[PDB]
């Protein structure tokens, strides 16, 4: 429920970078320097092999991507 | 340099092994190699808990500590004569020499000029803290 | 499987007042360098055991809680790079195509076992050499009152 209402950071951050935890989502093969913020590894990369990055200058990834696959860019009804 | 020159294994009889020479700092002029250090081989003289120093090749020593400026010349482990610690710098090993066993006078083998190329590898004292603020000092 | 909550490490603070050490690594280097190179860039620590080697990771502070590890991994060589470690009884592999971060939350069992000193196996690399390469090494804790101690 209260994920649910967790927003993706890239709807903030855009294409500018900040201080924030970010990981590595190896499902994926997004790395170095790419990966996601908390709410995409938890939604949009659920049971994915997710290895925490660091906490600094980022931007996520998942929601920079242009096709709209990221499902945390919008509020989500719980099922 | 890859292969400890002039040493020899005393447990499989080995010249001029390749890998981490093991001198025992309270048992004279006996050394080990990885494979039989890592085999518990004991003797009548020797047992797994003796303090024990390691020495590195050329070689090993720039895979171990790649990255870094410190050469062969420049040992950074000393292991404890009397305790069996390990991994003491030689400000930290003199400190824990002067702190812990003050008034320890066993016999040992001080491990730095042992591991110090061109130094004595059997030095005998039974001062270890002799040892360190009088001549070992940096 | 022990699933962990993905922003563990978010809830957690890395920790600079940890030694790290352990007779394996302790052959070649001291703690203070150990403690150097595991937490800084550009340079690693290296074991040619084999087998693997254990790494004694101890607190030194007394109102803290160790909660999870990261290990950075791959810098160097992915082939010296370690195949798996193990922990607490619990072994994962290390599947390497590249550098990287692994995690290791602790449980609360885990974590209350963890509050002075632990022991973390390494298995030996995939290298024909036989070295076993850990670039840095980073640990996160809680404090006594948030871990509920
Ligand atoms: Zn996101
Ligand atoms: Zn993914
Ligand atoms: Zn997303
Ligand atoms: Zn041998
Ligand atoms: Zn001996
Ligand atoms: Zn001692
Ligand atoms: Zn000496």
């Amino acid at each position: 429920d209260s994920l649910c209402n967790k927003l993706c950071t890239f709807t903030i951050t855009q294409k500018e970078f900040m201080n924030q935890h970010w990981y590595h989502c190896h499902t994926c093969k997004m790395v170095d320097g790419v990966g996601v913020c908390t709410v995409c590894a938890k939604v949009c990369h659920k049971d994915h092999e997710i290895s925490y990055a660091k906490y600094g200058s980022f931007f996520c990834d998942c929601g920079a991507k242009e096709d709209g696959s990221c499902l945390a860019l919008v509020k989500r009804t719980p099922s | 340099m890859s292969r400890h020159e002039g040493v020899s294994c005393d447990a499989c009889l080995k010249g001029n092994f390749r890998g981490r020479r093991y001198k025992c700092l309270i048992c004279y002029d006996y050394d080990l190699c990885a494979s039989c250090y890592e085999s518990g081989a004991t003797t009548t003289r020797h047992t797994t808990d003796h303090p024990m120093q390691c020495i590195l090749t050329r070689v090993d020593f720039d895979l171990y500590y790649g990255g870094e400026a410190f050469s062969v010349e420049q040992p950074q482990s000393f292991t404890c004569p009397y305790c069996g610690k390990m991994g003491y710098t030689e400000t930290s090993l003199q400190e824990h020499v002067t702190s812990e066993h003050a008034e320890t006078s066993t016999e040992v083998i001080c491990p730095i000029c042992a591991a110090l190329p061109g130094g004595d590898p059997n030095h005998v004292t039974d001062d270890f803290a002799a040892h360190l603020t009088l001549e070992h000092r940096a | 499987q022990v699933t962990f909550p993905i922003d563990f490490f978010e809830h957690n603070q890395q920790l600079t007042d940890v030694e790290f050490g352990g007779n394996d690594l302790l052959q070649v280097y001291n703690a203070q360098q150990i403690k150097h190179r595991l937490n800084s860039t550009g340079m690693y620590v290296a074991n040619t055991k084999p087998g693997g080697f254990t790494i004694e990771i101890s607190n030194n502070n007394s109102t803290m809680v160790m909660t999870g590890m990261r290990i950075q991994i791959g810098t160097q060589a992915i082939e010296r790079a370690p195949s798996y470690i193990e922990i607490f009884g619990r072994t994962m592999q290390l599947n390497l195509s590249r550098s990287r971060w692994f995690d290791f939350p602790f449980t609360r069992e885990e974590a209350l076992q963890a509050d002075k000193k632990l022991n973390l196996f390494i298995g030996a690399s995939v290298d024909p050499a036989g070295v076993t390469m850990i670039d840095a090494v980073k640990i996160y804790g809680k404090t006594k009152e948030q871990f509920g101690w």
